[PDB]
This record gives C-alpha cells, sequence and structure tokens, in this order.
RNA sequence: UCCCCCGUGCCCAUAGCGGCGUGGAACCACCCGUUCCCAUUCCGAACACGGAAGUGAAACGCGCCAGCGCCGAUGGUACUGGGCGGGCGACCGCCUGGGAGAGUAGGUCGGUGCGGGGG
RNA sequence: AGAGCGCAAGGGUAGAAGGGGGCCUGACUGCGAGGCCUGCAAGCCGAGCAGGGGCGAAAGCCGGGCCUAGUGAACCGGUGGU
RNA sequence: CCACCAGCCUACCAAACCCUGUCAAACUCCGAAGGGUCCCAGGUGGAGCCUGGGAGUGAGGGCGCGAGCGAUAACGUCCGCGU
C-alpha cells in the first residue's frame, strides 16, 4: 500500500459559539431586564427606555412594548414604548 | 426605417417568445406602455440599423411611430434575443452611439502592427434632425506606438460628444509572430 | 500572573479588606489608595504579603 | 504674548555700519548690526 | 498698537499701491498679513534630552517669546527615533510681535549673508503664500557667535490673505522684500 | 498560462457550477469570438496551448485577446497516501467556465483564419464551443 | 463644533436651549416630546440693557422667574461652546438650580 | 393669521459637493481692545471677557443651474417557495405563486415642525 | 473614517471607544428584579435600593478595561481574621 | 547634453488614476424566493400543557436537493432539511 510521507495540519478549531443576535423582537412585552439584543458591536444602538450595557446590549428599562427604527445617519436602533 | 409593431398587454412573457414574436417596451419622458413585434424579420431590420440608425415601427393603432431601439437584454445561455427596449424620438437633446468609420491604411499598419481599437461607437448628444449616419473618420497614419483620442475625430457640426474625450478611440499594436514561442524558454 | 504578582489591601487601625492585583517593573512600592471598611467610613488601604 | 515666563521684549538699535540710527524693538535692548 | 517701521510703512504703501493696481473694493479682504511661523525639524533629539532644547528655545528667546515644542508621528527605524518624542519647535505669530520677526528679518538677518543675491521666488504656493528658511543663524541680531554650537537652519513661513502670486509680491514690495527675482 | 501571485487563502473549495455565467457574452474586443457550451474548467494547460494553436496557425498574426482568467487551485493529494490527514496541495490552477460565456477573441486576420484558428484551439480546449462574429450584442459596458 | 451631543449628555430629560451673538443673549426653554419649545429671554432681543453680562444675568434672572411663574422646576442647560464662565445667571438663581 | 433673520427640532444624501448672484435699516458674522474672569503643551488662532467709525470680504442666510455625488420606474431575464419530469454523469426542461442585481427613460441642489426679534 | 482603536480575528468606532490635561481611586461593601445561555454544573447581562464616597456648577456617569481569549469543580492544607 | 539648477527626449518596463472586460467560502453599495419569530383569528386533534413511576435508546442505513472531503471516483465519506 505505501505509507510513506503525508502532510499533517495545523488548523481545526472554532468556537463555543454562543447565540447573538435580536432577543427579542417588536411587538413583544418585556418587564425590564429582558435584554432584546445580544450583539458583538453596536449595530442596534440604544432606543427610548432601553438599556446599553458591557458587552453592547439593549435591553429592558419598563414594561412596554419593543420597537423598531433605523436612523441613515445615526445607525439603527431598538426602543421601548410605555404602555400605562 | 420600417417595421411592423404590436401593442402588449397582460400575456405572459415566455409564451409570446415560444409562439412566434419577440417582445418589447418603450418609454419617452412619460408615455410608456408595453410592446412586441415578429422574431425574424425583426432580426433583419435589426442586423441593419439597431442602436446605430433610426426605427420606424407602424403600429396597429393607426399611426407609424418611429423609435430608436436601446438596450438589448438575452438569455446569456446559449446568448440570444430576448426582449429589448424601444425609445420613442422627437428632437429634444439625446446622447446614442455612433458607429465610426477607420478609412485608410496607415503606416503603423503595413509595417505589420495591426489596429488594436478602443470603440467603434461613440457616445455622444445630438439633435434628433442631425443624423450622423457614420462619423468616416481618418486614420490615415497611425504609427506603432502610437495613439489617437479626443476631439481628435471630425465631429458633424451639432452633433456634440459625450465623454472627456479623451477617451481613446483607437490604437495600433504589435502582432503575434511565432517569436512568441521563443518567449515561452 | 505570578512574577508581576497579586495582593490584598488591608486597612489601618486593625483590618479591613478586598481582594486586587499588583506590577513590579514600574518602580512601585508601597501600593497606597483610598478604598472603603467593612466597619465604619473611608481610609486608606496598604499594601500586604502575599 | 500672555502666559508668564515669556522672555520679553523692549527697544532695540541697530548702531550698524553706515551712519544708520534704527529704531527696533525686540527681546534684546542694545541691538547693533551690519547695514 | 506699537507701531514701527515695517508696520506703520505696512499702512502707507500697502493701502494705495494693493488697491489702485489690483482692484480691492472691500476694507477686510485686502490681501493682508495673517500669522508667521518658524520651525525646526531636528532629528538629533533621538536621545540628548532638554539640553538640545536650550538650543532651542535659543532660537525663540532672540525672537522674542516662549517657544514650544512638538513632537512625532510614527516609525522611522531607518533613522532612528520612531515612537515620536523626540523635538519639534514651532511658534506661531501674530501683527505685533510678528512685525518685530519681519522688522528683524529684512533688516539685519538677511544683510551676511554673503551669497544673497535675492530670496527664492519659485517658492509661493499658487493658493497663496511663501516658504523657505536659511542656514547661517547666528546672522539674528541677539545672537553672536557664543550661543551656538555648529551650525542650525530654520523652517520659516508667512500666511496671508493672498491668494495669487503677484500681489503677493506686490505686498512685498509696499511691505519690501529682498527678492532675487 | 496565468495565475495571481500569492493571495489571501490558497486552498478553496472547487464546489458545483450553475449556468448564469453571471456574465461575459459578447465580442466588443476582437472581432471573431470563441464561447463554449459545456460548464467546466478551463486549464491553464489547456488555456496555453490554445492560445499557442492559433498563434501557431497564424504566424504574424494579429492580436489574440483573453477574457477568462484562470485562478483556481486544484486540490490535488498524493498517491497511495491513505485518506484523511490535510486538504490536498494547491496544484494545477484553473477556472470556472460557464457556458455562454466569451473566453478568447481575435482580431486583424482573414475570415479563414481566425475560422480556423479558433477552430483548432478551441477544439484543444477540454471541451466543445461555439464561434460567432460581432453584432447582435453592442451596448454593453 | 462643541456638537458632541452636550445634548446628549444633557439629554436626559427636558433641556433648556441658550445661544449667544455678539451683543445679544438667547434664552430659550426647550422642550421636547414633538420639539416644543417654550419659554423666552434675551439680553438686547427683549429691548434690555447693553452690557452682554449683567443684562444676561437679569435675563436669565428675568426668566427664571418665568419658568416658577409657569409651572418649572428642574431641566437641562443646553450651552455649546461655554468654557463655562457661569454667564452668572447660570440660571443658578434660574429656578431650576442651573448652578 | 402672513413675507424675513435668528436660538433649535424631524425625515435621512432627490438635503452633499461646485460655478454664478447675493442680504444686513433689526437680527447674524467678521471686526474694535487684550487692562478685570479666563486660557493657548506657543500665538487672544480656539474658547474667554470689556467694546466702535467700518464692513457684508469671509462665515453664514437666500435664489439659479445637474456639472460631480443621490434616488430611480417600466419591462423582461436571474434566483427560488411548493409541485412533476429528463440524462451514467457533469446537468437540463414543464407548472404555480413570489420576484432582484446591473442597467433604460426620467427625476433631484431639499421637506417640514417649533419659539422669539422685525414690516 | 480607509488611522489609531494594547496582542489573532471579526463586528463596532469621531454625534469617540481614539488623543490632551486636571482631579481621583466605584479594580466599592451589603444585595439584587427581570433576562441571555443552557443535559447538569459553569459562564455572560443590569437597572434599581441602602451605605458611604470620586468627578462635575450642574444635568449626570462611576460595582474596571471598545467587545468577544488571558483560564481550573471538589477534596488537601497554608493565610490574616470573628 | 548645462549646473547657484537646468532642459528636451523611446515597439523597455512600470506607483496611481482613467477607459476596456471580469474573478470570490472566509470581498460587499444591493440583495430576493425562503426562514425564524411576536400579536389578530380560525384548529377538537392518541394536539399541545403540569406533576409523577417504569422504560428502552445513544453501531444506523437508504433516497432528494443543499455545502465539505475525495478526482464535481467509490454501494466511499462528514454534515445540513427532507423522506
Amino acid at each position: 500500500a505505501h505509507k510513506k510521507g503525508l502532510g499533517s495540519t495545523r488548523n481545526g478549531r472554532d468556537s463555543q459559539a454562543k447565540r447573538l443576535g435580536v432577543k427579542r423582537y417588536e411587538g413583544q412585552v418585556v418587564r425590564a431586564g429582558n435584554i432584546l439584543v445580544r450583539q458583538r458591536g453596536t449595530r442596534f444602538k440604544p432606543g427610548k427606555n432601553v438599556g446599553m450595557g458591557r458587552d453592547f446590549t439593549l435591553f429592558a428599562l419598563v414594561d412596554g412594548v419593543v420597537e423598531f427604527q433605523d436612523r441613515g445617519r445615526l445607525g439603527r436602533y431598538v426602543h421601548v414604548r410605555p404602555l400605562a | 426605417y420600417r417595421l411592423k409593431a404590436y401593442y402588449r398587454e397582460g400575456e405572459k412573457p415566455s409564451a409570446l417568445r415560444r409562439a412566434g414574436k419577440l417582445p418589447g417596451v418603450m418609454y419617452n419622458r412619460h408615455l410608456n406602455r408595453k410592446v412586441y413585434v415578429d422574431l425574424v424579420e425583426f432580426d433583419k431590420v435589426f442586423r441593419q440599423a439597431s442602436i446605430h440608425h433610426v426605427i420606424v415601427l407602424e403600429l396597429p393603432d393607426g399611426q407609424s411611430l418611429p423609435t430608436l431601439v436601446r438596450q438589448v437584454n438575452l438569455d446569456k445561455r446559449r446568448r440570444r434575443p430576448e426582449h429589448v427596449d424601444f425609445f420613442v424620438l422627437s428632437d429634444e437633446p439625446v446622447e446614442m452611439y455612433v458607429p465610426l468609420r477607420f478609412v485608410g491604411t496607415p503606416a503603423g499598419v503595413r509595417a505589420g502592427g495591426v489596429l488594436q481599437e478602443i470603440h467603434r461607437d461613440i457616445l455622444v448628444k445630438v439633435s434628433p434632425r442631425n443624423i450622423p449616419e457614420f462619423i468616416e473618420v481618418d486614420v490615415s497614419g497611425l504609427e506603432i506606438g502610437d495613439s489617437l483620442h479626443a476631439s481628435d475625430l471630425k465631429l458633424p457640426p451639432g452633433v456634440e460628444l459625450a465623454v472627456s474625450p479623451e477617451e481613446t478611440i483607437a490604437a495600433v499594436v504589435p502582432p503575434e509572430d511565432v517569436e512568441k514561442l521563443a518567449e515561452e524558454a | 500572573v505570578r512574577i508581576k504578582l497579586l495582593l490584598e489591601c488591608t486597612e489601618c487601625k486593625r483590618r479591613n479588606y478586598a481582594t486586587e492585583k499588583n506590577k513590579r517593573n514600574t518602580p512601585n512600592k508601597l501600593e497606597l489608595r483610598k478604598y472603603c471598611p467593612w466597619c465604619r467610613k473611608h481610609t486608606v488601604h496598604r499594601e500586604v504579603k502575599i | 504674548m500672555k502666559e508668564g515666563i515669556h522672555p520679553k521684549l523692549v527697544p532695540a538699535r541697530i548702531i550698524c555700519g553706515c551712519g544708520n540710527v534704527i529704531e527696533t524693538y525686540s527681546t534684546k535692548p542694545e541691538i547693533y548690526v551690519e547695514v | 498698537p506699537l507701531d514701527v517701521a515695517l508696520k506703520r510703512k505696512y499702512y502707507e504703501e500697502v493701502r494705495p499701491e494693493l488697491i489702485r493696481r489690483f482692484g480691492y473694493q472691500n476694507v477686510w479682504e485686502v490681501p493682508r498679513l495673517e500669522k508667521v511661523v518658524i520651525n525646526q525639524g531636528l532629528g538629533e533629539a533621538k536621545e540628548d534630552a532638554r539640553i538640545l532644547e536650550k538650543a532651542a528655545q535659543e532660537l525663540a528667546l532672540i525672537t522674542g517669546q516662549k517657544p514650544a515644542v512638538t513632537r512625532a508621528k510614527k516609525s522611522i527605524s531607518n533613522f532612528k527615533l520612531r515612537k515620536g518624542m523626540p523635538i519639534g519647535l514651532r511658534v506661531t505669530l501674530r501683527r505685533d510681535r510678528m512685525w518685530i520677526f519681519l522688522e528683524k528679518l529684512l533688516n539685519v538677518a538677511l544683510p551676511r549673508i554673503r551669497d544673497f543675491r535675492g530670496l527664492n521666488p519659485n517658492s509661493f504656493d499658487g493658493r497663496g503664500n511663501y516658504n523657505l528658511g536659511l542656514r547661517e543663524q547666528l546672522i539674528f541680531p541677539e545672537i553672536t557667535y557664543d550661543m551656538v554650537d555648529a551650525l542650525r537652519g530654520m523652517d520659516i513661513a508667512v500666511v496671508t490673505t493672498a491668494e495669487t502670486d503677484e500681489e503677493a509680491r506686490a505686498l512685498l514690495e509696499l511691505l519690501g522684500f529682498p527678492f532675487r527675482k | 498560462m496565468l495565475m495571481p501571485r500569492r493571495m489571501k487563502y490558497r486552498k478553496q473549495q472547487r464546489g458545483r457550477l450553475k449556468g448564469a455565467t453571471k456574465g461575459g457574452d459578447y465580442v466588443a474586443f476582437g472581432d471573431y469570438g470563441l464561447v463554449a457550451l459545456e460548464p467546466a474548467w478551463i486549464t491553464a494547460q489547456q488555456i496555453e496551448a490554445a492560445r499557442v494553436a492559433m498563434v501557431r496557425h497564424f504566424r504574424r498574426g494579429g492580436k489574440i485577446f483573453i477574457r477568462i482568467f484562470p485562478d483556481k487551485p486544484y486540490t490535488k493529494k498524493p498517491l497511495e497516501v491513505r485518506m484523511g490527514k490535510g486538504k490536498g496541495n494547491v496544484e494545477g490552477y484553473v477556472a470556472v467556465v460557464k457556458p455562454g460565456r466569451v473566453m478568447f477573441e481575435v482580431a486583424g486576420v482573414t475570415e479563414e483564419q481566425a475560422m480556423e484558428a479558433l477552430r483548432i484551439a478551441g477544439h484543444k480546449l477540454p471541451i466543445k464551443t461555439k464561434i460567432v462574429r460581432r453584432d447582435a450584442y453592442d451596448e454593453a459596458q | 463644533k462643541f456638537r458632541v451631543r452636550n445634548r446628549i449628555k444633557r439629554t436626559g430629560r427636558l433641556r433648556l436651549s441658550v445661544f449667544r451673538s455678539l451683543k445679544h443673549i438667547y434664552a430659550q426653554i426647550i422642550d421636547d416630546e414633538k420639539g416644543v419649545t417654550l419659554v423666552s429671554a434675551s439680553s438686547l432681543a427683549l429691548k434690555l440693557k447693553g452690557n452682554k453680562t449683567e443684562v444676561a444675568r437679569q435675563v436669565g434672572r428675568a426668566l427664571a422667574e418665568k419658568a416658577l411663574a409657569l409651572g418649572i422646576k428642574q431641566v437641562a442647560f443646553d450651552r455649546g461652546p461655554y468654557k463655562y464662565h457661569g454667564r452668572v445667571k447660570a440660571l443658578a438663581e434660574g429656578a431650576r438650580e442651573g448652578g
């Protein structure tokens, strides 16, 4: 069969990939503390009564409804309407 | 020159083709509907004029509406005609390509080196009253490694230009003799 | 990591603690800066031991 | 020219080499040169 | 409002000649003067400390004011100090003391340059300014042999309202600049 | 014979080939043109052999333009060495060719000349072809 | 160019937008929600004293009273290029606790 | 309720860029001064502060133009839910509903909401 | 915005994270709703409330670090201490 | 072929830019059919939900399009949705 040389490797590696993305979409109710966006960068900058933290995360600040937003010369945004 | 014409409707594209007639479209500042015509005669006419000269399509509506072509979108696979666009003429400012006529065999040519042209049609704005059939331009004595561009070409008065015109119109370059096998070394 | 070393901070007047870290290469001697005690209020805290 | 340690001004001359009596004003008070 | 030769003669020669020749129809539009800046690029302070900055203040201490040193950008391993903290001398001059510079410039600095056929014209921005310098440093008034170590050049500048060449040169005929032409 | 010049990743995935050709389906350049009908690779070896074949046929010719470019690795492994272990080695550089794609154009010759040139050269190509003139497509940047 | 959204650093809730010229102060109280403004006073555009500073003091102070005169407690302080020199209205009197 | 300037908000570049013209009787800007508050890693350039006879140059505000940059129909091809084929294979065709990209005509030098100072 | 954003990559970034100085030490303690993630055990997000502070006139943010690597259950025992 | 430094000059090669076509899993101005998912409603089905005891499982294979490996070889292999 002739098993002489065979060029090995040093490549195969990845990541215990955490699940990142828009956790809570619009029309969704939050009790504050519920995070709506797990992102790496700021693809979703804070909205009204939505906060951000150390890992760039849009989470809830009240009990209302997630509302989506875009602002070309300012970025994309995710908010929470009051529901009083 | 003359071709027929046919008012199109809400009939499926594929069928019109695999029946007998290629489909089309026309638009001018405001006038936009859908149209179509025969294949074989259309192909005949096109092979002459196309986006060089003027078309005149007498349409089953009573008139004889004359257009230019514009864009020849095809199927690419086994490439061949399949729906064009038409441009309803007038007298207003319009850019379009004019097929040019490189006349006369230069000195770069006959020395061996052959013309490797750039264009065979130049973009130029004109009033639709001027018909620059074809600028039968010079190319009297192009040399090898020699070029010509800009407003160098004669332009029929009125028929303006529409590039830079530093757009190089053409040039002559070396052949490819068997001495290019010695290059293989 | 070790050789750059780690240390805890201790108050004055006897005890009060926290859990921090150091670094030697920069001409650093007595690591000394503010914090808070369990009992009472704001105090210094001096570098100490392991 | 505010700040503080600013190296000053004051009038200077130019007792040149042509009988020249030039009126100047600079950091040093007694300047004289050539032309 | 401390007036001297170049300032007063700025008023007198400039206004008429300038407008009557070039046609300026605006009080604050006349191709006046703006800042005048001097600069020293010494790559010698790779180390050297501010013992060689004593030579840097030396430069601006004879021009009147207190100099400010800057530094450098990125890596020049081919020629040492990269990180960018050796020396970069700059001083900006407004009206009055700027007029001091221009004065001492035209009066005595230029004289004892031996090979002086006049200044280098072509060095005009085109967008409307002028940039040069010199070699022999001690040509300046308040500095005799003692101060300097060996040799040291300099890079001056002149910022002006000037938008063309000729108006700038004429501006330097009314403000009087010894050219080679 | 063409390839890049050391760039990004060396090894890449061959993949299946559809047939939209994405583009490149008229003359614009030369005057007579060889275009293909079978979705395959063009081989740098072949590429050169065909370019030659043309040149060869017509001594002291004109200018033969090459539109397609052979810039894809041949992931090839050694012989009788058992599976797994590493990908392969980048080898034989080729290109994606999807039918209805211009690959070479002849300009400034006889009719007969470009006929037999494109004929023989493409006859040497890894597949078979069609040879077209220059007209029905005019107007395309 | 003191944009920086010094606005945002004060866009906690409820602004008070003021700015100066060569000679005239422009003290205004802007409420957001839809964009509706509210309360005004101007050093040399209320037809007042011609000494920038003190007028401004009084003018803010004028406005200051005006604030509480129409139901105002605490708001923000929209000022661009300040160098913080108080403008000793600073609306510190200014009901609001400007300072 | 209106025609103009200013402090300021909303859409997101049909608002930006650029040649032309421009208005200051109030607003606005340069500009007058650098001694009192303040500060330039140096300059009163910048922020700062007390202030005129000028100016409308710039900055800016407004109008015209498309020249850059921006948006961009219509048609038809791509690609494809889901449904049936044909070829050893590399791959190809019919059905239905969805429906781009690039380009073609054309279009664009903004839209609007607030609060004061003017007639 | 193509540079710097400590070090690999990717997202992100001047309407600042970058870069300058002043001040300081919240690289807090006692907790912690409601979440991300999820076979378990781990890891990851954070307002808020009390203390008592640092900065700023304030408005305000501060429970380390632009973000994701820089790590080790338990048993054993040393350590200062109640 | 002159210098305080200049000037004009090629079928050699070549920074960039421009025109002429084009290439891409780790390139992206654009970007669908799909897909995931939060509310309005139909939906009565060995549906779905909640505690609770007993499990057995954890060598799989085939077929279709979808990507990798392989040589666009293997009744080859390793995943994806589907059967």
